């Protein structure tokens, strides 16, 4: 899955 | 970057966790769709709760398929064979119900639906959904509440609506 | 075009009905038929139909069902009080005469076996053999015999009997 | 001893007859219009009178669901209407001062929108007698020689057509 993390 | 993302509308904050739904292409505060981080690693496609909703909703609108179709003839079948439908597989007929057709202005039966599916009469499972709804309704108004037939709509019924779960 | 028994125009107030047969229209009073009474018909024949039926009933071959009904009727009239004269052939000797007037002979017993055998492809056939006995009775006997009368009241039964036969 | 169709006649064996399934009478074919071919195509019949009296009871039935997704799309094309433009929305005060205190019930198609969105409406009749409002507040306020005037004419003209086989 696509994500954008911190 | 002035777009609003989220359920809840809100400008990117990089500080946070997201997740991208491949629908409609929006992004998710990871904990406004209930998904962890690190959970997040185990899935591949992702489908947020709406697009989820709409697909779930969206299901008895889509074109029949042919295999939905298969499906159809399943799913009639297992009713034809159920203990309690003896009374609805074919027309009621006159001289066994007084006045029959005086009271229900939309007969239906499992013979007629049959012969819908054979020749692909439905163009979408809300319209076969209605017509087997039709057939409990009318024994629901032409029969009194404490009548076996009463009780074996109710029972169809029930069956028929758990055997229609995931169906497309 | 003119329609129905009394060769008519087309009237579009008056009620008709179709026959199945031969596919007219004739008005219902034409033919006796009250309009509701129509509506529990489910098939329906004119009267110029029905008369050629009814006369084609003795010509059409013979059904199996037709034989069950030879055999009910034939028996009916061996069983009869007054069929006793006629239940086997006539002896020569007891009448040396009699096959020298009577050229078509005739009984019960020779219609069982040809009834038994299939001989008979029509009805018309059928009541053929039984006529000749009453006519042969009535010819060699005198009209105030017993013989006579036996065949009288027989075939005023046999003609009865064969009411709506087939 | 009972007289049947529109003609009040003793039953006549000899003609023919059709029944109407609303209120069991029953009618010649030729005093209802109706060929006695044409009678074996139809399966249930309604006769001139009963048919009148539905025509006429479909204002003041309740509106069912699916009227109202009728009511919305009949809302839609009018809005979408070359002259209904000054109807789309309530008039502005600082466009038209003395309006409201000419006007005394004002109505627009948003605020239609909003009453068919919350079901305010129950009958037919409630959802003409607003859209009348519209016209009818509009011939009073301009003279007959305004366009605004002429719009209102024209989209009622428009209107009464979209409402035909409505129900
Ligand atoms: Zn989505
Ligand atoms: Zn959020
Ligand atoms: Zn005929
Ligand atoms: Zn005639
Ligand atoms: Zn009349
Ligand atoms: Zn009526």
């Amino acid at each position: 899955a696509r994500t954008k993390q911190t | 970057d002035t777009k609003l993302y989220c359920i809840c509308k809100t400008p990117y904050d990089e500080s946070k966790f997201y997740i991208g739904c491949d629908r409609c292409q929006n992004w998710y505060h990871g904990r406004c769709v209930g998904i962890l981080q690190s959970e997040a690693e185990l899935i591949d496609e992702y489908v947020c709760p709406q697009c989820q909703s709409t697909e779930d909703a969206m299901t008895v609108l889509t074109p029949l398929t042919e295999k939905d179709y298969e499906g159809l003839k399943r799913v009639l079948r297992s009713l034809q064979a159920h203990k309690m439908a003896w009374p609805f597989l074919e027309p009621v007929d006159p001289n066994d119900a007084p006045d029959y057709y005086g009271v229900i202005k939309e007969p239906m039966d499992l013979a007629t639906m049959e012969e819908r599916v054979q020749r692909r009469y439905y163009e979408k499972l809300t319209e076969f959904v209605a017509d087997m709804t039709k057939i409990f309704d009318n024994c629901r108004y032409y029969n009194p509440s404490d009548s076996p037939f009463y009780q074996c709509a109710e029972v169809l019924e029930s069956f028929f609506v758990q055997k229609l779960k995931g169906f497309k």
